[PDB]
RNA sequence: UGACUGCUCCCUAGCAUGCUACUACCG
RNA sequence: GCGGUAGUAGCAUGCUAGGGAGCAG
């Protein structure tokens, strides 16, 4: 309140009528005793009514401002963590046996689902018992889609590596059997 | 987060932010501790900072606690009580409250660099746990003061028995290899075993402990813990037994030594005892005496 | 009037999720949700059906008793009870199933 | 009664068992959930009271884990 | 209440309009006074008023506080905790099958699979004393479970196939105590 | 790891209205 | 004697936001 342009007249007419009161003053003084401090104690409460709604408005900027600059810095954060993606799917698509079927394709568009199907070089198959593994998977190659795969590895449920002698017909009780075969494609 | 303010014996809730190993101070002592010494943080479930956009003003001095927050003083949501007033600091435990008459324990030693003599002298005329707590800060800056120092890299493979190190440049680098230096290995964004290495001699000579294989960029730095709180004295009252019952004595007595049956019966008759041995002065036969 | 069937209501305050209903002074919130859905079962003509609102009722002022007897025995504080006591009385629920709604 | 405290001790017998780490073994927690699923859905205290012996027993087999001698000696059964 | 700096005017100025109407005045008089009463008595019940919300306020603060702390004291002891609830419930079910294999797995004699239901139902325990194994099993029947299982095999450390003749306070010194019996359920 | 909707109780901050006393100028 | 005007404190209502929790499909 120590620079209110309001202070001036309250500090003098206080002043005045306060300091003012051991010295006698008669009934006609007396008004400029009390209607002086008066009036301008009711200005000074506007100017401070006023001062305290500009320093709120103004302290509802200095934080919706703070929040403008947190999501474009969050903005710039994302918008560079998908193009460090599709920059990374991208570099791993073994283009001589991608441009051969978006070449033989009549316009240059083809089914999603056989992308996988036709230009892949890693299969994982899951089965779930023995019966499955022995008319799929059978031996350390196999044809599936059209092609010949030949086995790499044989994980299982826990994640640990089994060979293709611990799987019998009579030790497969003995394994966490959703079983996870990985191959490479052959030629 | 309810732990104890050892310095009164009193149990509270908060801990000196600024300072060495953040230690339970009570309202009296968290008090006094930041108006003379510039610890202006204090620790709690929640520390006592400014919550709103931006504010960089993390100062418990005048803060006010209200809408359920802590606010500051340069804008000023104050419609609240300061944080620090009549004597004490707001937190748990507000009441129930000792207070200490030494104050300038943190204003001593919190600020030196745990060496001086004046520091160890009125230690050593302290309490039990006072010291215990004296001596957890020994280890505490000796091991903050352990991440202050150089490290050791290999970037170029040589022929053995002639390699080439250089630790730093332009910092202030003696150590009498007390504790050896295993760091652990890096190729090219993960850790990989290297071993433990001594650097004794030092283009410059190396000698070999023990095998390995040296590959290219391995670093050699040291990570130490920290020492865990602990709940038992140093030292124990005097307090004779009331026998040697409760023991298991044995018929055959050894007849070399013309001085055991004498230490057999006062250690039987005798709770604690401290000595000042030499090497070679019971530590060599004796235990296997008592073992028998 | 709607009513829920009880071992529903009953079995939602045996079985949570840690913190939140295996220490119900912080959290009596949970149960003043849960004794307003077992209301409606105080007018059933089944004795072992209303016994379920009052239930409810007398262990939320055990959690109250405990809170504002927890907090001045470990801090020298004291809880004054005014506008408590409206959730172990049957006229705050009663409220929830009557027209000329509130709030 | 005595069907509603079987029924409360297997689930605190599946979250110390759940807290042990045997998720990492899943041919042992498959047995574990279905010998705690099927207490849950017991209609007699004489067929809940000996899958519960089973279910027990696999704290019992896992050594070192529980201190069960500390833990009975614990203001417990002794 | 008391203690409030501004108290010092709701005293003199009630004291003084009290005691105005014994010696009594003009309504001048008494109309100045009232009008000093309810200018320092606005003072009082605006800074006993703030105090009342802040006392309350106060301690809710510091209810939370207690709130957060408890709640992070019963959740960093989770593991010590269950284990002594379980066994505080184990002991008031009082059956027999739970208080034999909690008794015999407390001196030593656990199993080492889980307790099968079946009839066939093989199991395999470990005795690790003499006492232990007299009390248990005589002859060729065992008690376990509270239950009843018939000894098909019985095997010390390594692959020591003991003969049950062989096992009686005597030959027992000379062996590997922890033993692996088998069994099989009864009916 | 935790979807889309709807209803509802409790706590805190801000805005406007509604009966009063206090101020002060003005009638 | 009364009315209007501008601040200040105090008690309830509705609405707009944030936070925690409960139920239903
Ligand atoms: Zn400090
Ligand atoms: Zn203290
Ligand atoms: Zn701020």
């Amino acid at each position: 309140f120590s620079s209110l342009p309001s202070y001036a007249a309250f500090a003098t007419a206080q002043e005045a009528y306060e300091q003012a009161v051991a010295n006698g003053d008669s009934e006609v003084v007396l008004k400029k005793l009390k209607k002086s401090l008066n009036v301008a104690k009711s200005e000074f409460d506007r100017d401070a009514a006023m001062q305290r709604k500009l320093e709120k408005m103004a302290d509802q900027a200095m934080t919706q401002m703070y929040k403008q600059a947190r999501s474009e810095d969050k903005r710039a954060k994302v918008t560079s963590a998908m193009q460090t993606m599709l920059f990374t799917m991208l570099r791993k698509l073994d283009n001589d046996a991608l441009n051969n079927i978006i070449n033989n394709a009549r316009d240059g568009c083809v089914p999603l689902n056989i992308i996988p199907l036709t230009t892949a070089a890693k299969l994982m198959v899951v089965i779930p018992d023995y019966n499955t593994y022995k008319n799929t998977c059978d031996g350390t190659t196999f044809t599936y889609a059209s092609a010949l795969w030949e086995i790499q590895q044989v994980v299982d449920a826990d994640s640990k590596i089994v060979q293709l002698s611990e799987i019998s017909m009579d030790n497969s009780p003995n394994l966490a059997w959703p079983l996870i075969v990985t191959a490479l494609r052959a030629n | 987060a309810v732990g104890a303010c050892v310095l009164c014996n009193s149990q509270t809730s908060l801990r000196c932010g600024a300072c060495i190993r953040r230690p339970f101070l009570c309202c009296k002592c968290c008090y006094d501790h930041v108006i003379s010494t510039s610890h202006k943080l204090v620790l709690s479930v929640n520390p006592y900072v400014c919550n709103a956009p931006g504010c960089d003003v993390t100062d418990v001095t005048q803060l006010y606690l209200g809408g359920m927050s802590y606010y500051c003083k340069s804008h000023k949501p104050p419609i609240s009580f300061p944080l620090c007033a009549n004597g004490q600091v707001f937190g748990l435990y507000k009441n129930t409250c000792v207070g200490s008459d030494n104050v300038t324990d943190f204003n001593a030693i919190a600020t030196c660099d745990w060496t001086n003599a004046g520091d160890y002298i009125l230690a050593n005329t302290c309490t039990e746990r006072l010291k215990l707590f004296a001596a957890e800060t020994l280890k505490a800056t000796e091991e903050t003061f352990k991440l202050s120092y150089g490290i050791a890299t290999v970037r170029e493979v040589l022929s053995d028995r002639e390699l080439h190190l250089s630790w730093e440049v332009g910092k202030p680098p003696p150590l009498n290899r007390n504790y050896v230096f295993t760091g652990y290995r890096v190729t090219k964004n993960s850790k990989v075993q290297i071993g433990e290495y001594t650097f004794e001699k030092g283009a410059v000579v190396y000698r070999g402990t023990t095998t390995y294989k040296l590959n290219v960029g391995d670093y050699f730095v040291l990570t130490s813990h920290t020492v865990m709180p602990l709940s038992a004295p140093t030292l124990v009252p005097q307090e004779h037994y009331v026998r040697i019952t409760g023991l298991y004595p044995t018929l055959n007595i050894s007849d070399e030594f013309s001085s055991n049956v004498a230490n057999y019966q006062k250690v039987g008759m005798q709770k604690y005892s401290t000595l000042q041995g030499p090497p070679g002065t019971g530590k060599s036969h004796f235990a296997i005496g008592l073992a028998l | 009037l709607p009513y829920p069937d009880p071992s529903r209501i009953l079995g939602a305050g045996c079985f949570v999720d840690d913190i939140v209903k295996t220490d119900g002074t912080l959290m009596i919130e949970r149960f003043v949700s849960l004794a307003i859905d077992a209301y409606p079962l105080t007018k059933h003509p089944n004795q072992e059906y209303a016994d379920v609102f009052h239930l409810y009722l007398q262990y939320i002022r055990k959690l109250h008793d405990e809170l504002t007897g927890h907090m001045l025995d470990m801090y020298s504080v004291m809880l004054t009870n005014d506008n408590t006591s409206r959730y172990w009385e049957p006229e705050f629920y009663e409220a929830m199933y009557t027209p000329h709604t509130v709030l | 009664s005595k069907m509603s405290d079987v029924k409360c001790t297997s689930v605190v017998l599946l979250s110390v068992l759940q807290q042990l780490r045997v998720e990492s073994s899943s041919k042992l927690w498959a047995q574990c959930v279905q010998l705690h699923n099927d207490i849950l859905l017991a209609k007699d205290t004489t067929e809940a009271f000996e899958k519960m012996v089973s279910l027990l027993s696999v704290l019992l087999s896992m050594q070192g884990a529980v201190d069960i001698n500390k833990l009975c000696e614990e203001m417990l059964d002794n």
